[PDB]
RNA sequence: AGGGGAUCGAAGAUGAUCAGAUACCGUCGUAGUCUUAACCAUAAACUAUGCCGACUAGGGAUCGGGUGGUGUUUUUUUAAUGACCCACUCGGCACCUUACGAGAAAUCAAAGUCUUUGGGUUCUGGGGGGAGUAUGGUCGCAAGGCUGAAACUUAAAGGAAUUG
């Protein structure tokens, strides 16, 4: 939210649902915010460097956290098969 | 009736939490502890307080009492455990159903097979 | 008074009016 | 305000049903709120059992029951027989025992 | 759920639907070729007939009707298409 | 991003199947469930296990992922968890909740229960939905094991089990510690069927 | 019986939306549901939309991102008259800098923005934003 | 001394965590006032209203006091407090306190022209509560807060300089309607608005990235 | 859209039935039916002057009790009889 | 207006009860209760919730219809039937669990998709009394139905829930 002449205003740009892509705001207090581990040859978890995922309060109330975590972790690879785009 | 109060019930829960190593069996000696190591304004509230320490410890000394934790159970615990030597390979193979045995076939490779059927 | 009796009531006295304005038809 | 989903009793797909007059003090009450009892007890009863069998001819008899249905009118029903009044919770439960 | 692909249904979930449900409507009846070898040739059924079909030559039967699929004459055969 | 060799081996398979961790609920069945695989006749669903290994990878793959090992929780109200949560706390970081709860453990800092981790594992939210509740009035992930009628409400990414018990809930346990071992930690390589017994995750008796 | 084709249109894709999906099936299509997602898309508020030909009136599935807080429709198509525009946005838009009214006029359906640049009018149709 | 219990107080204290926004970016939650008071200091409170309730009791009348309160700077932090003990100060003691917790975020905009430094809303809002709600709508500069004393007040608290507003219901029950006025601003930072459209990558939580410099004992 | 129509052409229908409902209006009837020109003391006019019949001691409502000094006054342009207050402490020594 | 008139039974008369008891309880029992031909048009005529259309969420029962099965059971020689079991699908009468959502709440799959306020349409309400009264019209054999005011009076009447 920028203003009369290029500066950047108004503190604070919220992060968003990976799912959903609406805001997660403050008072939610159900969201979540899942930080995979990228790993390296033969296991072993590199840590503090993850594949991160946020989720809002409203999706994972309506139990659609597990469902739409598969299609998203596996559409970058961490997932192979599990999900169906169809039904 | 003879029910006890929570200041002693709760004074007893304090001590045996803290002071497990010294304290007994034995009331008595029980007793004389409470004085060097606690505060109490009368001696008809210590003897009380001291007689169901005892009374706990007892009762500890052949199982847990809910309440009362002094860790050193928690590691009594996880040095108690181990078992097996069985398991659950033996023997033959694996007794699956039709499709128990679709789905090993569909998504990987090779399992002992043993069919099954099963009806109404 | 119970809402029927009231009822009642002026339905008693609407026939009493009725009559007596017959008297002066 | 509205104090049940059954309001009285039991009855949505209709409009009406039909009176039953209550065992007790003889008072209609429509059939599907009546409350009801199956009266089943042996004609003879607890002690008279063994006095039965003793001065009667037959090997132990066979012995009959008596089945009878029974229609109490809400008043009747709670003034003695099923009843209690229950909290707003338990009023939900339609489990028998 | 929440996300799906409601332009390339599964056969199966498509084939469990109702007929005017389905993603574009078709019907799920069939037609069928019907013969008694008393006779040499092959008249067409409609899987719901209705009308109690009687055969081209000898007045014998084929199907009578129901409810819905017509129940073909117990002595018979028949193919789809 | 694909490992390589950690698909889903045959000895590991043969460790579900004899745990019947692939035996999933009856006619009883929530809609929020493609972990399925053919309905097997008279009333049993058969669960993909491929799927439910996956789940278990990811599970472990997030779980190490956090930098303090000892505030990733485990929970299990359920006997039948109880001697693995306390199992998979012993060998891993993870603090251990196993018996009763405690509600209050997760909001009411003055508790004395009071935990405050960044990440949760369930066995049952069924009976653990005291946590599950809990832990979403203050931003905690969840990873649960899930039958095929659990709730799945508040909890992201569920492991396909079996809650019917014996062994499955043992099972997935160790599979989970054994996995979050093997990953950035204190083990080995390929097959490697690890020293510690599976029974060692198990109900004791009687 | 449906009385406005577009109103099912909408409301499916706002209902959508609101239940966290990413796609609607819509039934049945029209010329004018088409033009206001034509609108809608052109500005970002849907992603890609399909027309499955049923012989007959058409389906539609939308793919929606979640930028979307409401498209609504204006159930009688009221006449505006160039400078009434400004009271409908008002009415109807949350700002003045972002937002869409869209409206039926001689030369195309098109958002108000739009139809102040061409300088013409007409009927109102409904809104994004 | 402060002795902070929870993750959130003992990072905040350690000055590995500098402004609430941070908070607000990761939905902290949050349980220790004291984090709010050395995240933003210039926090003044303000009584709003004070009324007596009554129990009926077993043995006894029992007439508490409710006190509503509002805390903020006047620079886009508000936060709305509600308590009732029975003693006056005591509820406000804990009703400052309450508020000081629910200190929440305002997006404020333009009117409709880039200038110099917001001064209205972003976009239109309403907030309910009970039978009450209050709708808050972007308002021309100098217009001022169109709002009667208490809700002005919150909404000056709150940082804002013109705004139009319009209740609906029951509105002489203070309780609800600030309350509806607090969801109304509360409101601004859900509303997602073209300038909000851009991805963004997505920061990692200072509860992992100084995760040592937090821990208990 | 429960209940008024909302038809392009709907606009008599919606004058009507405003206009019907309009007699709801405790202010609106009272100005249609012409109440102050018809019943009402006064014309409809603001003040009226009138001639002092009698001086009443009305005794005042509960909880109150009071002696609350009136006047019956016959309106001039009426003859309508009415009862009158006498504001403040004495003034009813002021009239006659 | 005819028939019928077992039963129960407004009215009436009685026995008790009661300070009284025109009642509650008991007895006698007229009309009535049933039927034909005609009237009447009202019920808390109730889900105290207009109709048509769309969309939004889970579960197990059940009524009707239909489809699928190397299901069960009926024996005869296997069938065909039938009844039953499983899966699905239209359309019903309902219940369960949830609530994204709604409400003043009780509660509500509508009472949801509403100040981010518009799918179509019918009807009714606008503080409480006065009063469903007065008056006119109209229908009715009657009882009464429909339509339906004001003057004046009044600061509350009222709803849901909470504690006593
Ligand atoms: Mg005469
Ligand atoms: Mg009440
Ligand atoms: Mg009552
Ligand atoms: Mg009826
Ligand atoms: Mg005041
Ligand atoms: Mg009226
Ligand atoms: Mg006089
Ligand atoms: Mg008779
Ligand atoms: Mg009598
Ligand atoms: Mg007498
Ligand atoms: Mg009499
Ligand atoms: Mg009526
Ligand atoms: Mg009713
Ligand atoms: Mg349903
Ligand atoms: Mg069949
Ligand atoms: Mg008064
Ligand atoms: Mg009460
Ligand atoms: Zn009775
Ligand atoms: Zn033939």
């Amino acid at each position: 939210m920028e203003n009369d002449k290029g500066q950047l205003v108004e503190l604070y740009v919220p992060r968003k649902c990976s799912a959903t892509n609406r805001i997660i705001k403050a008072d939610d207090h159900a969201s979540v915010q899942i930080n995979v581990a990228k790993v390296d040859e033969e296991g072993r978890a590199i840590p503090g460097e993850y594949v991160t995922y946020a989720l809002s309060g409203y999706v994972r109330s309506r139990g659609e956290s597990d469902d739409s975590l598969n299609r998203l972790a596996q559409n970058d690879g961490l997932l192979k098969n599990v999900w169906s785009y169809s039904r | 009736g003879r029910v006890r109060t929570k200041t002693v019930k709760r004074a007893s829960k304090a001590l045996i939490e803290r002071y497990y190593p010294k304290l007994t069996l034995d009331f008595q000696t029980n007793k004389r502890l409470c004085d060097e190591i606690a505060t109490i304004q009368s001696k008809r509230l210590r003897n009380k307080i001291a007689g169901y320490t005892t009374h706990l410890m007892k009762r500890i000394q052949k199982g847990p009492v809910r309440g009362i934790s002094f860790k050193l159970q928690e590691e009594e615990r996880e040095r108690k455990d181990q078992y097996v030597p069985e398991v659950s390979r033996s023997n033959g193979v694996l007794n699956v159903d039709n499709q128990t045995s679709d789905l090993v076939k569909s998504l990987g490779l090779k399992l002992p097979l043993s069919v099954i059927n099963v009806s109404a | 008074m119970r809402a029927k009796w009231r009822k009642k009531r002026t339905r008693r006295l609407k026939r009493k009016r009725r009559k007596v304005r017959a008297r002066s038809k | 305000p509205k104090k049940r989903a059954s309001n009285g009793r039991n009855k949505k797909g209709r409009g009406h049903v039909k009176p039953v007059r209550c065992v007790n003090c003889s008072k209609s009450i429509p059939k599907d709120k009546a409350i009801k009892r199956m009266a089943i007890r042996n004609i003879v009863e607890a002690a008279a059992v063994r006095d039965l069998s003793e001065a009667s001819v037959y090997p132990e008899y066979a012995l009959p029951k008596t089945y009878n249905k029974l229609h109490y009118c809400v008043s009747c029903a709670i003034h003695a027989r099923i009843v209690r009044v229950r909290s707003r919770e338990d009023r939900k439960n339609r489990a028998p025992p | 759920v929440l996300v799906q692909d409601l332009l390339h249904p599964t056969a199966a979930s498509e084939a469990r639907k109702h007929k005017l449900k389905t993603l574009v409507q078709g019907p799920r009846s069939y037609f069928l070729d019907v013969k008694c070898p008393g006779c040499l040739n092959i008249t067409t059924v409609f899987s719901h007939a209705q009308t109690a079909v009687t055969c081209e030559s000898c007045s014998t039967i084929l199907c009578t009707p129901t409810g819905g699929k017509a129940k073909l004459s117990e002595g018979t055969s028949f193919r789809r298409k | 991003s694909l490992p390589a060799t950690f698909d889903l081996t045959p000895e590991d398979a043969q460790l579900l199947l004899a745990a019947n961790t692939h035996l999933g609920a009856r006619n009883v069945q929530v809609h929020q469930e493609p972990y399925v695989f053919n309905a097997r006749p008279d009333g049993v669903h058969v669960i993909n296990v491929g799927k439910t290994w996956e789940k278990l990878v990811l599970a472990a793959r997030i779980i190490a992922a956090i930098p303090n090992p000892e505030d990733v929780v485990a929970i299990s109200s359920r006997t039948f968890g109880q001697r693995a949560v306390l199992k998979f706390a012993a060998h891993t970081g993870a603090t251990p909740i196993a018996g009763r709860f405690t509600p209050g453990s997760f909001t009411n800092y003055i508790t004395r229960s009071f935990k405050e981790p960044r990440l949760v594992i369930v066995t049952d939210p069924r009976s653990d939905a005291q946590a599950i509740k809990e832990a979403s009035y203050v931003n905690i992930p969840v990873i649960a094991l899930t039958d095929l009628d659990s709730p799945s409400e508040f909890v992201d990414v569920a492991i396909p089990c079996n809650n019917r018990g014996k062994h499955s809930i043992g099972l997935i346990w160790y599979l989970l510690a054994r996995e979050v071992l093997r990953l950035r930690g204190a083990l080995v390589d390929r097959t490697q069927p690890w020293s510690i017994m599976p029974d060692l995750y198990f109900y004791r008796d009687p | 019986t449906r009385s406005s084709v577009l109103a099912d249109a909408l409301n499916a894709i706002n209902n959508a939306e609101k239940t966290g999906k990413r796609q609607v099936l819509i039934r049945p299509s029209s010329k004018v549901i088409i033009k206001f997602l034509q609108v809608m898309q052109k500005h970002g508020y849907i992603g890609e939309f399909e027309y499955i030909d049923d012989h007959r009136s058409g389906k539609i599935v939308v793919q929606l991102n979640g930028r979307l807080n409401k498209c609504g429709v204006i159930s009688p198509r009221f006449n505006v008259k160039i400078g009434d525009i400004e009271k409908w946005t008002a009415n109807l838009l949350p700002a003045r800098q972002f937002g869409y009214v869209i409206l039926t006029t001689s030369a195309g359906i098109m958002d108000h923005e739009e139809a102040r640049r061409k300088h013409v009018s007409g009927k109102i149709l409904g809104f994004v934003y | 001394g402060w002795v902070p219990v929870t993750k959130l107080g003992r990072l905040v204290k350690a000055g590995k965590i500098t402004t609430i926004e941070e908070i607000f970016l990761h939905s902290l939650p949050v349980k220790e006032f004291q984090i709010i008071d050395t995240l933003l200091p210039g926090l003044q409170d303000e009584v709003m209203n004070i009324k007596p309730v009554q129990k009926q009791t077993r043995a006894g009348q029992r007439t508490r006091f409710k006190a509503v309160v509002v805390v903020g700077d006047s620079n886009g932090h508000v936060g709305l407090g509600i308590k009732t003990a029975k003693e006056v100060a005591g509820a406000i003691r804990a009703g400052i306190i309450i508020a000081k917790l629910s200190v929440i975020p305002i997006r404020r905009g333009y009117w409709g022209t880039n200038l110099g430094q917001p001064h209205s809303l972003a976009t239109k809002t309403t907030g309910k509560c009970g039978s009450v709600t209050v709708r808050l709508i972007p308002a021309p500069r100098g217009s001022g807060i169109v709002a009667s004393p208490a809700v002005k007040k919150l909404l000056q608290l709150a940082g804002v300089e013109d705004v139009y507003t319009q209740s609906n219901g029951k509105t002489r029950t203070l309780e609800n309607t600030l309350k509806a006025a607090f969801v109304a601003i509360g409101n601004t930072y859900g509303f997602l608005t073209p300038n909000l459209w851009a991805e963004q990558p997505l920061p990692v939580s200072p509860l992992d990235i100084y995760s040592d410099e937090a821990s208990a004992q | 859209g429960k209940g008024k129509p909302r038809g392009l052409n709907s606009a008599r229908k919606l004058r009507v039935h405003r206009r019907n409902n309009r007699w709801a209006e405790n202010n609106y009837k009272k100005r249609l039916l012409g109440t102050a020109f018809k019943s009402s003391p006064f014309g409809g006019s603001s003040h009226a002057k009138g001639i002092v019949l009698e001086k009443l001691g009305i005794e005042s409502k509960q909880p109150n009790s009071a002696i609350r000094k009136c006047v019956r006054v016959q309106l001039i342009k009426n003859g309508k009889k009415v009862t009158a207050f006498v504001p403040n402490d004495g003034c009813l020594n002021f009239v006659d």
